[PDB]
């Protein structure tokens, strides 16, 4: 006659961690129109308020 | 102007990245046993032989 018992304990801790990064650049010809007057809109409101207007 | 224009002429999209990842694994694992046999015997047994000779 033969007899038996068992016991066991398992215990596991874990941990994760992930950074990921990127960076896209997408080239349009109508990036290039629209950057032409971004500098020069600059001095149209100078224009307007601050000088004169008259010869 | 320069060489950049070719660029936006063909539109060209520049794509990058990077995945760290980093990761820790604990597991303890404890384990009991216990047997116990019992065992019993028991033999009988019995002969006869009988020799009858002349000479």
């Amino acid at each position: 006659l033969r007899n038996g018992e068992s016991d066991t304990k398992r215990n596991t801790q874990s941990q994760n961690e992930m950074n990921r990064t990127g960076l896209t650049k997408q080239y349009l010809i109508d990036n290039l129109q629209k950057l032409y007057s971004m500098r020069d809109t600059i001095f149209k409101t100078y224009d307007k308020e601050c000088f004169l207007h008259i010869w | 102007y320069g060489s950049d224009m070719y660029k936006y002429i063909e539109q060209v999209t520049d794509t990058q990245s990077q995945d760290l990842g980093k990761a820790i694994e604990n597991a303890i694992e404890q384990g009991q046993t216990k047997d116990r046999q019992q065992d019993k015997g028991h033999e009988e047994y019995k002969d006869y032989e009988d020799t009858i000779t002349k000479s």
